[PDB]
């Protein structure tokens, strides 16, 4: 994933 | 360093006690609210293809670990900056004083802050951090890496945070308190003293995640 939720 | 070395031993001691193999597991007894973290990573954005890794700490300060190994941190007042150069030189300034050489980095940090603010959920939003010492420093991101299953974040105060991608569970390990905070899939946040988990045990979910955590701290220590 490229960023948090 | 010694923070990581301490954390590896604390983890190894828990894991060697086989805590999910107690006849009676009393996980609840290992809880200690006094140990809840002062700081954790509440949001992050990996733009390391181009700039670096930006993040928000639960106090709403934001920082960036840029591709060039420099670091910039904007305090929660939205003006105060801390800049750390490659050589370790540390400077305190304001966004509002006008440092020409840092304006591109400042606008990059403001971009991350603004992205995370518009789009991302705050991890541990429901939790009040514990009270931190009056003259203590704000931590920065020392190192990070990803595996196929988690992102691992190592803060300068010795904390290690591990976010599991698939089920949104998270650990926050502090070697100073020798404590772990577990955020489960339903966003329940619980903080345990590791030595008490040795005495009382824990569920197979937390146990399994602490074994993974030890493998991650080994990776941290191997990068040195």
């Amino acid at each position: 994933p490229l960023h948090s939720t | 360093d010694c923070h990581l070395s301490d954390m590896l031993q604390q983890l190894h001691s828990v894991n060697a006690s086989k805590p999910s193999e107690r006849g009676l597991v009393r996980q609840e007894e290992a809880e200690d609210p006094a140990c809840i973290p002062i700081f954790w990573v509440s949001k992050w954005v990996d733009y390391s293809d181009k700039y670096g890794l930006g993040y928000q700490l639960c106090d709403n300060s934001v920082g960036v670990l840029f591709n060039d190994s420099t670091r910039l941190i904007l305090y929660n007042d939205g003006d105060s900056l801390q800049y750390i150069e490659r050589d370790g030189t540390e400077s305190y300034l304001t966004v509002s004083s006008h440092p020409n050489s840092l304006m591109k980095k400042i606008t990059l940090l403001k971009y991350f802050r603004n992205y995370m603010s518009e789009h991302l959920l705050k991890a541990g939003a429901n939790i009040t951090p514990r009270e931190g010492d009056e003259l203590a420093r704000l931590p920065y991101l020392r190192t990070w890496f990803r595996t196929r299953s988690a992102i691992i974040l190592h803060l300068s105060n010795g904390s290690v945070q591990i976010n599991f991608f698939q089920d949104h569970t998270k650990l926050i390990l502090c070697p100073l308190m020798a404590a772990v905070t577990y955020i489960d899939e339903k966003r329940d946040f619980r903080t345990y003293r590791l030595s008490l988990l040795e005495e009382y045990g824990c569920c197979k979910e937390l146990a399994s995640r602490l074994r993974y955590a030890r493998t991650m701290v080994d990776k941290l220590l191997s990068s040195r």
